[PDB]
C-alpha cells in the first residue's frame, strides 16, 4: 500500500496522530521492549569478561530508557498506520455502495448441502 | 590509511547512498551509484596484499559495466517519452535494460560471479560495509520503478538466485564466501516479492542488514576466516559459541527465532497471491540454504574440535577487541519474532 | 525516427560485445568502455540537439567528465595490477578461484 | 492458561540465581508445584470446550497431553544426571534452563486457538531438542542423528505452512470454532488433493508413518535420555495430537483419498513389529516399538469414527508414561554397563532384585495387560477399525501376538538366566532410579482405576 | 568422560580448499592465513644504463 | 611414531557407593542428598500423588454425565406419561423444512 | 585507555618521541655467552631500558600477579626435561619452541609498545631471528620431524612479515669450548647433560644464516669472547653507529600509527600463534582442555577480566 | 520458448499427432542448446571441435528425451482415450528418465530421472488441466 | 596491589557514568512529559 | 535390505547426491574473467532473442 500523502512528505509521525489514544504506561508490547533491554545490557555484560548482573548498572538504566523510549515511538506511528487504514478503507465502502453488494441471507432451512458421510 | 581520509570517504558513501535516495533526476541516480563506486574502491585494498588488488579490479569491471547498462537504459527512457522523472517506464527494453544494470550491480545469479571472489580477498570491515550499503542503494530505485516490470525478468532472476545462493555454499569452507552465497539467497528473497508488496522487500532489507551487521561483528571480535579458528574461538570464549548458535540459526530462519518473520510475511503476502507451487518451491529452497549454516553450527559450539595450545597462553590476555555495536543487534536481530506487528512501521 | 539511431545503437552493441569479450588485454577492454561511453555521449547529445531540450543540457559534459573518472580510476587499478606481477595479462589472475 | 504460563517463565531465572548444590533441589520443588498447578486445570464439562481468554483454549483431548507433559517435566529433571553431573555449573544450568524453555513451548504448542500459532510453537518446540541431543548425544553418530531429525521435520513440515495461509486467506481466520462452524465441505478436485497431502504429509513425517520412520531410531540411541523422552512421549502424540485438531476440514476428499496411508501404515506396523524383535542395542527396540503403535495410531486417526479417537488418545497417553518408563530402565541398564547392546549384560535376577518387578511391570504395560490404559486404546482402536472393514482384524491381532513376542523377549533376554561373571561393576539401586519408577506407574495404574478422564472430546 | 569428541582426522576433513573433493579439485589450493600471497619480487636488477660515445 | 593425542585415559570412573554407604542416587555431599530423598517424597508423592487421587477421585459432572443420567430420567417419565413414544424421530421439526423441489 | 584516531587527532604524530636513544638495540650471543651481563651495562650507561630473558612464564610475569602460574597452564614446556632428553616421542622440544616462540613475539611486541610510548628506546636479547636460527640448528641436530620444521616456517612467515627490524644488533662470538668451560663452571646438572655438537650446529647456522641475512637490516657489532666490558667501545661504537639502511628510514608517520594500534590490544598480535595445522605432536584433546580451562577459571586472580575482578576490588559495581 | 510452447498446447490432446512430437523435439533442441551454451561459456573445451560435439551431444540428448517423451504422450493418448488423467505424462517422464539412463549409459541416473520427470510431468499435465498460473496473478 | 604497572581501568571515570545516568533521567522526563501532553491531546480533542 | 539400505537410497541418497554434484559443478569454477563476460554475454542473448522478455 501507499502513501495516501506523499505529497506532503514523510513526516514520522502526522499532526492526526494525536487524535488517536496514545499507548498507555505499562502496555505489554513496551514491556517486552524493556525486557528485551535488560536481556541487552546483560549481554552486553556477557561479551566482555566482566561479572554478569552486576558492575554495570549505568549501561543497564540507560539501554532499557532508550529501548523503551523508541518502543513507544514505534507503537505510536503502528497505532497511527493501522487507524489511517482503517479510515481509508470505510471510507472506500462508503464511497461506492454499487460495487460491494451484501449476500441474501438465507436460512438453515433452506440451504442446500449434500451429506457425504464417512464410514 | 588516515582516519580523517576514512572518515571523509565514509561521508562521501553516505552522500552517494542518499542521492540514490532522494533524487528525482535519473543522472543524480547515475552520479550516486558512480560516486558510491569511487568511494568504495579505497575502502578495499586497506591492506596491499595482491588478492584486494584483483578483487577491487573484478568489482570495478562489473561495477562499471553494470552504471553504463543502466545510462543506457534511461538515455532509451529518454528516446522514448521524455523527461528526468523517476517513475513508470515507457519501453519494455529499456526496463529490461535496467533490470539487469540493477541485476549486475546488486547481486543475482546470471551476474553473481564477482561476488564469492571479491569476499574472498578484502577485510572484514570492507565486505561488511560493501555488503550493507550495495545491497542497500539499488533496492530505493527498484522500490521507485517497479510499476513498469515485466515480471519474468524478476522472477527468474528470483528463483535462480535463490537456488544458485543455495547450491554454491555446500562446497565452500571460507567463511567470507559462505556469506556471500547466504547474500546471493537472500537478495533472490528481496527481489521475489518486489512486484506484490515492497513493504515486504523492505522490511526484509533491514532484517538482513541487521544480520549481516552481527555476522560480521561476531567474526570481528576474533581475526577468523576458517572454522577450524572457529573451533580455536569456541575454546578461548562461550559466550560467543552460543551466540554463533542463535545467529547462525536466525540465518536459518526458524519459527522461535528473528529470521523466520521476513519469510513468513512473505509467504502470507505472496500466498494471498494466487501462486502457489512458486512459494514452496522458494520455501524448499529456504530448507536447502541452511545446511551450511548447519554444519558452521557443529564446527563452532555443538561438537568440540581438538584444540592447539597457546590459547594456554591467550587465557591471560582480556579479550579487548572493541564491537561497534553488538549486544544491541544481537538481541534485535534474534528475539524479534513477538513484533510481528511492525510491518506497519514502513509504510 | 532520425535512423542514425539504428547505426549508433548497433555500434553501441558492439562496443558491448567488444567489453565482454577480450583474451589478451585488460586495457583494450578499458578503452572499448571508454568507447561505450563515448557512444551514450553521442547518442544523448543527438537527441537533446534535435529536441531543443535546452535547460538540462548538462547532461552531455557531465556524463563525460563522471565516466572521465571513472576511467581514471580503472588506470589506477590497472597500473596496481601491472605493479604486483610481470604484466597486465587477463590470465595469471588464477589466484583467489570461485 | 497464562496463570499456568507465567510460572514457567519465572522459574526460568530460579536455576540461574540458584547457587551451586543447591539447583537440583529448586529445580525439582518448583516443577512438582507447577504439576499441582497443572493438576487444578481439570473443569472442562459438557458442551463447549473451555475458554483460557482470547489467545487460548483447551478441549478435552489438549488436557490430558497438558497434565501428562507438566507431570513427565519433574520425572526428566531428575533423570538427567550422573552422565552430566559432573559437568560444569553453567553448562548445567542452561541445560536445565533449555529444558523449561522446551516445556514452555511445549505447552504454548498444545494449547493454541490458531492453527499459525500452533506451526510457530511446533517448530519452536523442534529447535531446542536439537541442541540438547547433539550436545550430550554420547556416541559418534549424534551429528547425523540431530541432521536427519531437522531435515525430515522441516522438509515434511514446510507446506503446512502455505496450506494454513491458504485457509487463512480465503475462509477467515482460523479459530478452532470459526474453522468450525463456517467450513464448507471441499469437493474432490486436485488441488484440494495436494492441499490434504500438503497438512497430512506434514504429521505424517511427524509421527512418523512407515515410509518415514528411520527418522527415528539414531535420534534416539544416540541421544540422552532428557531428549529420548521429550522426543518419544510429547513430540509423537504432539503430532498426534496436531492431526486431530486439523482433520476436521477436508472431510468429503479424505475417504477417496485416504486409502493409502492406512495401507503404509498397517504393513509397517507389521513390518516394524517385526524389524524389533531380532535387533540388538537396546535402545532401538523401544524406538520401533513406538513406531509400530504410532501406525496404529495413524490408522486410528484417519478412519474417522469417535470409537477411533477415543482409543486414540487413550493409546497416545498409555504409549507416552510406557515408552518413557522403558526408556528410563534402558537408561539405568546402561548406566549400570556401557555397552548399549543387549546379549552382553543378562543375569540381573540375583541381582538388583526388586528392578526386575519394573522391568516385569513395564513390559505387561507394553503386553497390554487388560486392566492397563494401553489395552483400552489398542482394544477401541481394533474395533473401530473392524467395523472400518472386516479383514483388518488379523492385521491387528498379527501386530498383537508379535508385539507380545519381542516385548517380553526383551523382558526375558536381558534380565533372566545367566550372569556372565565377567561384569563384576555393578552396585545394587539407588533409590534415585525406583523414585523414578514410582513416578511411573503410579500414575498409569490410578488411571486404569478412573479412565474417564482420558477419553477425548468424543466421550 | 565417554562423551565422544571429532578428532584431528575429523578436523582434516573439515579442511582443504573447497569441501567436496572431486576427480580434479587436488589443483584448487588453500589459500594463506594472512591473506597474503608470497608476492613477485620482480626486480632482479635495477635499470643498467650504458652512456656510451653518444 | 606419534600419538595425536596429550589427555588423560578417558575416563575416571568413581563408585558413588563406598564412600557413603548411606547415600542416595546423587553426590557424596551428606546433606542435600537427604534434602533431595525428602523433597522427592513428601512435595512428589505425599502432597501430590494422594491429593491428585482425592482430586481426580470426584470433581462437577465431567461432560455433565450424571447431569444426563437424571435429564433422562425425567424425560422419559416426561415423556411415558405424556402417550408419546420416547425418543420422537427427525430430531428437527418436520415442517420446519424448505425442501429443494424438483 | 586514551588511544584510537582521536587520540591520533588531538596529537598529531608520534614522531615528536624521537630521537637518538629511542631505539632498538639486541644484544644476540650463544647460550650462556651474550647475556644480561652486558645487557645491563649498555641498558645503564646508554639510559635506556632493559627486558629479561624471554623464558617459559614471562606471559604470566608480564600481566596480573606477580607469581608465576605453574606449568598446567603456561606449559607443559618442562625446559630442564629439554636438556635432559630431547629424544621423547610424547613431545617435548616443539611445544617448548612454540612457547618460546610466543614468549619472544609477546615480549617484542611490549618493546615496540614501549618504544612507541614516549620512549626512551629499549634493548632485547635473544629475539626472533635468533628463535628461528635456534630452532634450525636443533633440527640440524634431527630432533624434529620436517613436517614441522613446515609448520614453524609457516608461523615465521605469517607473523615476521608485519614488523620492523631492530635497529642494531650486537653479535657477540665465544667459542665452543670456553662455552663448555662455562656451564661446567655453572652447576646446572639437567643442564650439564647438553652435548657439544648441538652447539656446534648453533653457532655454525648462527654465522652462516644469520649474519648474512641482515645485511643492513639490523646493523650488526661483532664482538670477540672476552670483549666483555670493554662498556666504553660498545657505548661509542654505538655512538657513531651511523644509521644508514634498513625499513626505519620510511614510516613517516602512519606506519607508527599502524604499529601502535596493532600492537596494543595484544589478542591481535596473537591471533596468528594458532594457525592451525594440527600437528600430531602438540595439539589437545577436548576433555583435558575442558578440566584445564575450568581448571585457570578457578584461580583466584584470573577468573572474569582482571580489571574487574572481586577479592582485590574494587568496591564499585555500584550495588 | 514462448511461440512454441503455445503452439503445443494449443494443440488438443487429443490425436492430432506428430505435430505434437515435433513441437517437443523443438522444445528438447531448444533447451540443449541453453545448457549447450552454459556449458561452453563456462568450460573452454579445447579445442572448438570438441566444443561442437559436447553441443551436439546435449541438443540431441534432450531433443531424444522430448521426441519419445512426446511420441509415449501420443501412444498413451491412443491407447487410453482419456485426456484427463496424468498417469500418461507419468509414463512420459518414466520414458524420458530412461532415455536420459540410456544416453548416459547407467542405471540409477535413469531411474532417479524416471521418478522425477515423471512426477514433473504429472504435474504440467495437472495445472494446466485445473489451471495453474504462469509466474504471477501479478494482481492483488 | 596485586596488579603490575597496568590497570586499563578499574578505577572508573566519573564523567561518563554522571553523563549516561543524566541523559538517562533526561530521557526518563521526556517521556512521561510527552506522554502527559498525549494524553491530554487526546482527552481534550474527545 | 528393505527398511535400512533401500529407504535411505531412496530419500536421503537421491537428494544428498544431487546436492553435492549441482555444488561440485556450479561453484567449483577456475577463478578467470574472460568466462565470466562470455557467460554474460549469452545472458543477454539468451534473455534478448531466444526466450523474449521485452516482447
Ligand atoms: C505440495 C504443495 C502444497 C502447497 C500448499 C497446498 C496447496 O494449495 O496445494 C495446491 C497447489 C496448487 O493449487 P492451488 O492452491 O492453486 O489451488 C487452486 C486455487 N485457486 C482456484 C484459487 C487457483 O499445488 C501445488 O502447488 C502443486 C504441488
Ligand atoms: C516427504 C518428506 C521427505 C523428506 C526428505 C528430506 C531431504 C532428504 C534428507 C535430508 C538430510 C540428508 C543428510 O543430512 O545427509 C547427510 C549428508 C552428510 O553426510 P556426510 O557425508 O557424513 O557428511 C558429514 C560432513 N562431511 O548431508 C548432505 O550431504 C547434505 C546435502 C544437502 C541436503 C539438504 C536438505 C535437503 C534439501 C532438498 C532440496 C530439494
Amino acid at each position: 500500500m501507499t502513501g495516501r500523502q506523499a505529497r506532503a512528505p514523510l513526516q514520522f509521525l502526522p499532526d492526526e496522530a494525536r487524535s488517536l489514544p496514545p499507548p498507555k504506561l505499562t502496555d505489554p508490547r513496551l514491556a517486552y521492549i524493556g525486557f528485551l533491554g535488560y536481556c541487552s545490557g546483560l549481554i552486553d555484560n556477557a561479551i566482555r569478561r566482566r561479572p554478569v548482573l552486576s558492575a554495570g548498572l549505568h549501561r543497564q538504566f540507560l539501554y532499557i530508557t532508550s529501548f523503551v523510549f523508541v518502543g513507544y515511538y514505534l507503537l505510536k506511528r503502528q497505532d497511527y498506520m493501522y487507524a489511517v487504514r482503517d479510515h481509508d478503507m470505510f471510507s472506500y465502502i462508503k464511497s461506492h455502495p454499487e460495487d460491494f453488494p451484501e449476500k441474501d441471507k438465507k436460512t438453515y432451512r433452506e440451504v442446500f448441502e449434500e451429506f457425504h458421510p464417512v464410514r | 590509511m588516515n582516519p580523517i581520509i576514512l572518515i571523509i570517504i565514509l561521508m562521501t558513501v553516505m552522500l552517494g547512498t542518499i542521492i540514490v535516495m532522494i533524487s528525482t533526476h535519473w543522472l543524480l541516480i547515475w552520479i550516486g551509484f558512480e560516486m558510491n563506486m569511487l568511494a568504495i574502491i579505497p575502502i578495499m585494498m586497506k591492506k596491499h596484499n595482491p588478492r584486494a588488488t584483483e578483487a577491487s579490479t573484478k568489482y570495478f569491471l562489473t561495477q562499471s559495466t553494470a552504471s553504463m547498462l543502466l545510462m543506457m537504459a534511461i538515455i532509451i527512457n529518454l528516446m522514448f517519452s521524455g523527461q528526468w522523472t523517476v517513475m513508470k517506464l515507457f519501453n519494455p527494453m529499456a526496463s529490461m535494460l535496467m533490470t539487469m544494470a540493477l541485476a549486475m550491480k546488486l547481486g543475482m545469479a546470471p551476474f553473481h560471479f564477482w561476488v564469492p571472489e571479491v569476499t574472498q580477498g578484502i577485510p572484514l570491515s570492507s565486505g561488511l560495509i560493501l555488503l550493507t550499503w550495495q545491497k542497500l542503494a539499488p533496492m530505493s530505485v527498484l522500490y521507485q520503478i517497479l510499476p513498469s516490470i515485466n515480471l519474468d525478468l524478476i522472477l527468474t532472476l528470483s528463483i535462480l538466485s535463490i537456488t544458485i545462493g543455495g547450491w554454491g555454499g555446500l562446497n565452500q569452507t571460507q567463511l567470507r564466501k559462505i556469506m556471500a552465497y547466504s547474500s546471493i539467497a537472500h537478495m533472490g528473497w528481496m527481489t521475489a516479492v518486489l512486484l506484490y508488496n515492497p513493504t515486504m522487500t523492505l522490511l526484509n532489507l533491514i532484517i538482513y542488514i541487521i544480520m549481516t551487521s552481527t555476522m560480521f561483528t561476531l567474526f570481528m571480535a576474533n581475526s577468523t576466516t576458517t572454522t577450524l579458528s572457529l573451533s580455536h574461538t569456541w575454546n578461548k570464549a562461550p559466550i560467543m559459541t552460543i551466540l554463533v548458535l542463535i545467529t547462525l540459526l536466525s540465518m536459518g530462519g526458524l519459527p522461535p527465532l528473528s529470521g523466520f518473520m521476513p519469510k513468513w510475511m512473505i509467504i502470507q503476502e505472496m500466498t494471498k497471491n494466487d501462486s502457489i507451487i512458486l512459494p514452496t518451491l522458494m520455501a524448499i529452497t529456504a530448507l536447502l540454504n541452511l545446511y551450511f549454516y548447519m554444519r558452521l553450527t557443529y564446527s563452532t559450539a555443538l561438537t568440540m574440535f581438538p584444540s592447539t595450545n597457546n590459547m594456554k597462553m591467550k587465557w591471560q590476555f582480556p579479550t579487548t577487541k572493541r564491537m561497534t555495536l553488538l549486544p544491541t543487534m544481537t538481541v534485535l536481530s534474534t528475539m524479534l519474532l513477538p513484533l510481528t506487528p511492525i510491518l506497519s512501521i514502513l509504510e | 525516427m532520425s535512423l542514425v539511431y539504428m547505426n549508433i545503437m548497433m555500434a553501441f552493441t558492439v562496443s558491448l560485445t567488444g567489453l565482454l569479450m577480450y583474451r589478451s588485454h585488460l586495457m583494450s577492454s578499458l578503452l572499448c568502455l571508454e568507447g561505450m561511453m563515448l557512444s551514450l555521449f553521442i547518442l544523448a547529445t543527438l537527441m537533446i540537439l534535435n529536441s531543443h531540450f535546452t535547460l538540462a543540457s548538462m547532461m552531455p559534459i557531465i556524463l563525460l567528465v563522471f565516466a572521465a573518472c571513472e576511467a581514471a580510476l580503472g588506470l589506477s587499478l590497472l597500473v596496481m595490477v601491472s605493479n604486483t606481477y610481470g604484466t597486465d595479462y587477463v590470465q595469471n589472475l588464477n589466484l583467489l578461484q570461485c | 492458561m497464562l496463570k499456568y504460563i507465567i510460572p514457567t517463565m519465572m522459574l526460568m531465572p530460579l536455576t540461574w540465581l540458584s547457587k551451586n548444590s543447591m539447583i537440583w533441589i529448586n529445580t525439582t520443588l518448583h516443577s512438582l508445584l507447577i504439576s499441582l498447578t497443572s493438576l487444578l486445570l481439570l473443569n472442562q464439562f459438557g458442551d463447549n470446550s473451555l475458554n483460557f481468554s482470547l489467545t487460548f483454549f483447551s478441549d478435552s483431548l489438549s488436557t490430558p497431553l497438558l497434565i501428562l507433559t507438566m507431570w513427565l517435566l519433574p520425572l526428566m529433571l531428575m533423570a538427567s544426571q550422573h552422565h552430566l553431573s559432573k559437568e560444569n555449573l553453567a553448562r548445567k544450568k542452561l541445560f536445565i534452563s533449555m529444558l523449561i524453555l522446551l516445556q514452555l513451548f511445549l505447552i504454548m504448542t498444545f494449547t493454541a486457538t490458531e492453527l499459525i500459532f500452533f506451526y510457530i510453537m511446533f517448530e519452536a518446540t523442534l529447535v531446542p531438542t536439537l541442541i540438547i541431543i547433539t550436545r550430550w548425544g554420547n556416541q559418534t553418530e549424534r551429528l547425523n542423528a540431530g541432521l536427519y531429525f531437522l531435515f525430515y521435520t522441516l522438509a515434511g513440515s514446510l507446506p503446512l505452512l502455505v496450506a494454513l495461509i491458504y485457509i487463512q486467506n480465503t475462509m477467515g481466520s482460523l479459530n478452532f470454532l470459526i474453522l468450525q462452524y463456517w467450513v464448507q465441505p471441499m469437493p474432490n478436485s486436485w488441488s484440494n488433493t495436494f492441499m490434504w497431502l500438503a497438512c497430512m504429509m506434514a504429521f505424517m513425517v511427524k509421527m512418523p508413518l512407515y515410509g518415514l520412520h528411520l527418522w527415528l531410531p539414531k535420534a534416539h540411541v544416540e541421544a540422552p535420555i532428557a531428549g529420548s523422552m521429550v522426543l518419544a512421549a510429547i513430540l509423537l502424540k504432539l503430532g498426534g495430537y496436531g492431526m486431530m485438531r486439523i482433520t476436521l476440514l477436508l472431510n468429503p476428499i479424505t475417504d477417496f483419498m485416504a486409502y493409502p496411508f492406512i495401507m503404509l501404515s498397517l504393513w509397517g506396523m507389521i513390518m516394524t513389529s517385526s524389524i524389533c524383535l531380532r535387533q540388538t542395542d537396546l535402545k532401538s527396540l523401544i524406538a520401533y516399538s513406538s513406531v509400530s503403535h504410532m501406525a496404529l495410531v495413524i490408522v486410528a486417526i484417519l478412519i474417522q469414527t469417535p470409537w477411533s479417537y477415543m482409543g486414540a488418545t487413550a493409546l497416545m497417553i498409555a504409549h507416552g508414561l510406557t515408552s518413557s518408563m522403558l526408556f528410563c530402565l534402558a537408561n539405568s541398564n546402561y548406566e549400570r554397563v556401557h555397552s548399549r547392546t543387549m546379549i552382553l549384560a543378562r543375569g540381573l535376577q540375583t541381582l538388583l532384585p526388586l528392578m526386575a518387578a519394573w522391568w516385569l511391570l513395564a513390559s505387561l504395560t507394553n503386553l497390554a495387560l487388560p486392566p492397563s490404559i494401553n489395552l483400552i486404546g489398542e482394544l477401541f482402536v481394533v474395533m473401530s477399525t473392524f467395523s472400518w472393514s472386516n479383514i483388518t482384524i488379523i492385521l491387528m491381532g498379527l501386530n498383537m501376538v508379535i508385539t507380545a513376542l519381542y516385548s517380553l523377549y526383551m523382558l526375558i533376554t536381558t534380565q533372566r538366566g545367566k550372569h556372565t561373571h565377567h561384569i563384576n561393576n555393578i552396585l545394587p539401586s539407588f533409590t534415585r532410579e525406583n523414585a523414578l519408577m514410582s513416578l511411573h506407574m503410579l500414575p498409569l495404574l490410578l488411571l486404569s482405576l478412573n479412565p474417564k478422564i482420558i477419553l477425548g472430546p468424543l466421550y | 568422560a565417554r562423551q565422544w569428541q571429532p578428532d584431528v582426522e575429523w578436523a582434516e576433513q573439515y579442511g582443504g580448499a573447497v569441501m567436496y573433493p572431486t576427480k580434479e579439485t587436488a589443483h584448487w589450493k588453500p589459500p594463506p592465513w594472512n591473506d597474503v600471497d608470497p608476492p613477485k619480487d620482480t626486480l632482479v636488477s635495477n635499470l643498467t644504463l650504458n652512456f656510451g660515445p653518444q | 611414531p606419534t600419538l595425536r593425542w596429550q589427555e588423560d585415559p578417558e575416563p575416571e570412573d568413581e563408585n558413588l557407593y563406598e564412600k557413603n554407604p548411606d547415600s542416595h542416587g546423587y553426590d557424596k555431599d551428606p546433606a542435600v542428598d537427604v534434602w533431595n530423598m525428602r523433597v522427592v517424597f513428601f512435595f512428589g508423592f505425599s502432597i501430590v500423588l494422594v491429593l491428585g487421587s482425592t482430586f481426580v477421585a470426584y470433581l462437577p459432572d465431567y461432560r455433565m454425565q450424571e447431569w444426563a443420567r437424571r435429564e433422562a430420567e425425567r424425560l422419559v417419565k416426561y415423556r411415558e406419561a405424556h402417550g408419546l413414544p420416547l425418543m420422537e424421530s427427525n430430531c428437527f421439526d418436520p415442517s420446519k423444512i424448505q425442501l429443494p423441489e424438483d | 585507555l586514551q588511544y584510537g584516531p582521536l587520540a591520533y587527532i588531538l596529537g598529531e604524530k608520534t614522531t615528536k618521541k624521537m630521537t637518538e636513544n629511542s631505539k632498538l638495540i639486541t644484544v644476540d650471543g650463544n647460550i650462556c655467552s651474550g647475556k644480561s651481563k652486558l645487557a645491563k651495562e649498555v641498558a645503564e650507561k646508554l639510559g635506556l631500558k632493559h627486558f629479561p630473558e624471554a623464558g617459559i612464564h614471562y606471559a604470566d610475569s608480564t600481566t596480573g600477579d606477580g607469581k608465576p602460574l605453574p606449568v598446567r597452564f603456561s606449559g607443559n614446556c618442562s625446559l630442564e626435561k629439554f636438556y635432559d632428553d630431547p629424544k621423547s616421542n610424547d613431545g617435548n622440544s616443539y611445544r617448548l619452541q612454540a612457547w618460546l616462540y610466543a614468549s619472544r613475539l609477546l615480549q617484542y611486541a611490549d618493546a615496540l609498545e614501549h618504544l612507541l610510548s614516549t620512549g626512551q628506546g629499549v634493548v632485547l636479547e635473544r629475539s626472533i631471528y635468533s628463535d628461528f636460527v635456534f630452532l634450525e640448528a636443533m633440527y640440524r641436530q634431527g630432533f624434529i620431524r620436517k613436517q614441522c620444521v613446515d609448520h614453524y616456517n609457516q608461523v615465521k612467515k605469517v607473523t615476521v612479515c608485519e614488523y620492523l627490524p631492530p635497529h642494531v644488533v650486537i653479535y657477540v662470538d665465544v667459542p665452543v669450548s670456553e662455552v663448555q668451560s662455562r656451564i661446567q663452571k655453572k652447576g646446572n646438572p639437567h643442564e650439564m647433560k647438553i652435548t657439544s655438537a648441538y652447539l656446534q650446529d648453533i653457532e655454525n647456522v648462527y654465522k652462516g644464516t644469520f649474519l648474512p641475512e641482515m645485511s643492513e637490516k639490523c646493523e650488526v657489532l661483532q664482538y670477540s669472547a672476552w670483549e666483555a666490558e670493554d662498556a666504553e667501545k660498545v657505548v661509542e661504537d654505538i655512538q657513531y653507529l651511523k644509521y644508514d639502511k634498513g625499513p626505519w628510514l620510511d614510516q613517516d608517520d602512519r606506519k607508527l600509527h599502524n604499529l601502535r594500534m596493532l600492537v596494543q590490544d595484544k589478542l591481535e598480535v596473537l591471533n596468528y600463534t594458532s594457525i592451525p595445522v594440527f600437528l600430531p605432536e602438540v595439539t589437545i584433546g577436548a576433555h583435558q582442555s575442558d578440566r584445564v580451562f575450568q581448571e585457570f577459571t578457578e584461580l583466584p586472580g584470573r577468573k572474569y577480566r582482571a580489571g574487574y575482578n572481586e577479592d582485590v576490588g574494587d568496591k564499585w559495581i555500584w550495588l | 520458448a514462448k511461440t512454441l510452447l503455445h503452439q503445443y498446447w494449443d494443440i488438443p490432446e487429443g490425436t492430432e499427432c506428430h505435430r505434437k512430437t515435433y513441437a517437443a523435439t523443438s522444445i528438447g533442441g531448444a533447451s540443449g542448446l541453453v545448457v549447450s551454451a552454459y556449458s561452453v561459456a563456462l568450460k573452454t573445451p579445447t579445442s572448438f571441435l570438441e566444443g561442437v560435439a559436447r553441443t551436439g551431444r546435449y541438443t540431441f540428448t534432450a531433443a531424444a528425451i522430448g521426441a519419445i517423451f512426446g511420441l509415449t504422450s501420443c501412444i498413451s493418448a491412443q491407447v487410453r482415450e482419456k485426456p484427463d488423467d496424468p498417469l500418461n505424462y507419468l509414463i512420459g517422464g518414466c520414458a524420458g528418465g530412461l532415455t536420459l539412463g540410456a544416453r548416459t549409459r547407467s542405471y540409477g541416473i535413469g531411474a532417479a530421472a524416471c521418478a522425477y520427470m515423471g512426477l514433473t510431468a504429472a504435474l504440467v499435465k495437472m495445472g494446466q488441466l485445473e489451471g495453474w498460473k504462469v509466474f504471477a496473478e501479478p494482481k492483488v | 596491589k596485586f596488579y603490575i604497572q597496568e590497570p586499563p581501568h578499574g578505577s572508573p571515570n566519573w564523567l561518563k557514568v554522571g553523563l549516561t545516568l543524566g541523559t538517562s533521567a533526561f530521557l526518563w522526563i521526556y517521556l512521561i512529559k510527552q506522554h502527559n501532553e498525549d494524553v491530554l491531546e487526546y482527552k481534550r480533542r474527545n | 535390505l528393505l527398511d535400512l539400505i533401500w529407504l535411505e537410497t531412496i530419500l536421503p541418497k537421491t537428494i544428498s547426491l544431487a546436492q553435492m554434484k549441482m555444488s561440485t559443478t556450479i561453484t567449483s569454477q577456475k577463478g578467470l574473467i574472460k568466462l565470466y563476460f562470455l557467460s554474460f554475454l549469452i545472458t543477454i542473448l539468451i534473455s534478448t532473442t531466444l526466450l523474449n522478455f521485452h516482447e
